[PDB]
């Protein structure tokens, strides 16, 4: 059985440790409620504390953007990424979008992220929603196939890596089942306020804490629920 | 000056489909629109990051305009004959 | 007429007696909550205490990632293996996937299953999330047939069986079968309780509800004697 | 060169001799010599269908030469498999 | 000793469907692959039962390999001629 | 051997004269005479359609010989009339 | 006393493929069925009204029998044509 | 008499040229002179699409002789077009 830390601010207890390694961790929730945020902040203590090296992987956003999003919360990241920090491979659509001729295999994607990692001795990887890639092709047949060639060719590696993914508490597998060990974070509407909070269904074959806890942001993602 | 450019996965079914129709367009259609490129992205992907492309096969031209790029098995034979062109 | 023990810490007596014998029993829950472990545990069961030999098969799970799964329970099974004793079955997709030119006689799998059993000997099968063939192929058609005439076969092989299918609903074109226990996980206020419902078992003894459980090394269940 | 296909079939079951009836006459009628075959009955020596850990029938083709691969089905639809040939290029 | 059966049910549209394509199959393709038996199921059933049919019109076969049954109109000519066979 | 087959009409509505007129040649090309016609005008002379208690129009056939059947509808579909003739076997 | 009567809007393109398809019917299968009518109803719709019409492009009959009314582009030839008829 | 017709097009998007290139026939095969053509750039001159309001490329045609109408898209389907040409009658 493996393990390995993260260190955001009062997660790492209720998994006993942290994430599962050389597994697929999918992170999934309603839009809006920091998703990709967490994926951020995840590889940041990853290569800040630990020089875990990291690649973050968008599909959504734009890198430029990406960074500007993160310097809200007073982080430096390309300064600082010229001394081989994070590595974020650009998957924004080209905004011309584009034409089919016939269908395709995505190599070109995971073959890349493989010789980005290979170049950067990254451990961790931080994928930026999925559903956008079901909702950037068409074919909702092949991207199930070749996201599972990806996180299998991950869970290969060994690396660490996370997936994030877009009705919180009810019926919620999004789109995209395929995965290995799943965090849902969902924040609740309730009368006329917000409450946002984690669920951990199970992390399986290890130790997961039982059930759902509500937490806010600061600089990094914070709730510590448990005391005694 | 004549430059076209293709990326494809080693020898994915795909990939050999796309490669076969393509060329048999280069001779049927116009012997030389234009020269070519094919890139084996598995041994030398940091050039289809500088392309940062995301998909294969991946066909693509540059000059003469416009700048443009279109993805697949290139198998839709009408479309694709249809995304040569030039004139201008 | 006829059961057979599971000796799962509380739940063989919910059952009155433990799971049926030589008839296929489906074990369904929403995704994560741990029908993969009920399936790898009930086997391990089996062969620990009576030197039941046990053929599992798996389609979500990696066969080396179960092993590593189960030694959080601390049992080692590549010794149990090796012993000749159990055998995982790999039947994990190809993560290369696949192409289709036609449809299916899916005897392959099933021929694989009955060699498997008549050379081990095995009299416990499980069979975990056959919902993986339906999220691999795309003909809810003649998995019908080939599901019905597995655990028919099974059947004839008199083996006990179960299979895992994917929250209070049904069981997603998964087709009736012969005897149903469904594991729910229920999300009420902000914590989430883990309860087991045993639906039905055909011509049989059984007890009434939903019955709550946690997990330790097994699954632990909370009945109701005295 | 020295190309290989490897293929399993269920004894005589109707969808597989449709397919082997069909996948004879494409095999040499296109090209009388790519390469000849292993047809295997799944029935009466499976262990090798469980070694290779094969799932379907019926089930066709071959990994090498490059890449790993490979087919299933009717084999019915001449396009999908006249599709999937690989070499020449 | 060849052997092929057939039921039937009276006259229903479909059964005489059925028939003329299977005798017009049983003198175009071969003459003679297996002698035939009919059975107006109608009054006598007993033997429908014995057969456990649920349907028709059922056509099955017994020897030569393997043991099998098919139902329908039999209009479906392309996957019953490619049902019919042998080799072996 | 003598055959029959007995049609119910609506006058001459559109769809029904589209039946009539696809039906005759059906009738009489195939094969020149299996069996004469009777044409019912349901629309004054109904008792007939209420004594038979038929439905619909355009309402097409007899169940004499066996067994009691038969097809209603635009009749332009030859293929299920030509499917639903009976007789010969 | 042959009459056959038809209601079109000014020159939309729908009522000129109608009015084409129809003189070709008109032309084609039968030259003189009926004498015709035809209506820009755009500056004498009361006459549309007294016809109580209520699409474009409308063709109608009235004798010999029935009394009649399609309306559409006319686009289905297989239908109109179908709905030409007379015998009585 | 006089008719005219007038298209919206982007620069050389592969839609458009498609479009047009597949037009001038139709335009010049079927009758060789109704009449002549204006193409317009919207790349580079677009405040005369701004003036006109019109919202998509490649659109298509013109209004007058009457009425006000006309059609946008590919223009493969050369069936639509010819349905909507107007004139000889
Ligand atoms: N200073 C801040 N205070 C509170 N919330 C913030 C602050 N900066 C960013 N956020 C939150 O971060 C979230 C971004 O995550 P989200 O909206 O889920 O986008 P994504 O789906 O890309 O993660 C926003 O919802 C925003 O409310
Ligand atoms: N330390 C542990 N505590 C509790 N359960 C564990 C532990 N280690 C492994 N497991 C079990 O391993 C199981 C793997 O099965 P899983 O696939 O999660 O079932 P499901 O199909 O319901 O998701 C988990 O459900 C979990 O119950």
């Amino acid at each position: 059985v493996k393990k390995i830390p993260t260190m955001i601010e009062g997660f790492d207890d209720i998994s006993h440790g942290g994430l599962p390694q050389g597994r697929t961790t999918l992170v999934s929730g309603t839009s809006g409620t920091g998703k990709t945020l967490f994926a951020v902040q995840f590889l940041y203590n990853g290569i800040t504390i630990f020089n875990e090296p990291g690649i973050f992987v968008t599909f959504e956003e734009s890198p430029q953007d990406i960074i500007k999003n993160a310097l809200s919360f007073g982080w430096n990241l390309q300064s600082l990424i010229d001394q081989g920090k994070l590595f974020i491979l650009d998957a924004s659509p080209d905004p011309d979008g584009q034409e089919v001729a016939g269908d395709f295999d995505l190599s070109a994607l995971i073959e890349r992220i493989q010789y980005a990692i290979r170049k950067y001795k990254a451990t961790r990887v931080s994928i930026d929603s999925v559903t956008a890639v079901f909702q950037q092709y068409d074919a909702a047949s092949v991207v199930r196939r070749e996201i599972f060639r990806l996180a299998f060719r991950l869970k290969q590696l060994g690396v660490t890596t996370i997936m994030t993914t877009e009705g919180p508490v009810a019926r919620f597998g999004v789109e995209e089942f395929v995965s290995d060990n799943v965090v849902i974070l969902r924040n609740v509407l309730e009368g006329e306020r917000r409450r946002r909070t984690v669920e951990i269904l199970k992390l399986r074959g290890t130790t997961h804490m039982k059930g759902e806890y509500p937490f806010t942001i600061n600089n990094g993602i914070n709730i510590f629920p448990l005391g005694a | 000056t004549a430059v076209l450019k293709l990326y494809v996965a080693g020898n994915t079914p795909n990939s050999v489909r796309a490669l076969k129709t393509l060329n048999n367009i280069l001779e049927k259609e116009f012997k030389g629109v234009y020269a070519l490129k094919v890139i084996d992205v598995l041994k030398n992907p940091q050039l289809a990051e500088e392309d940062k492309i995301l998909a294969t096969p991946t066909l693509a031209k540059v000059l003469p305009p416009p700048v443009r790029r279109i993805i697949g098995d290139l198998s839709n034979r009408e479309k694709v004959l249809a995304g040569l062109d030039l004139l201008a």
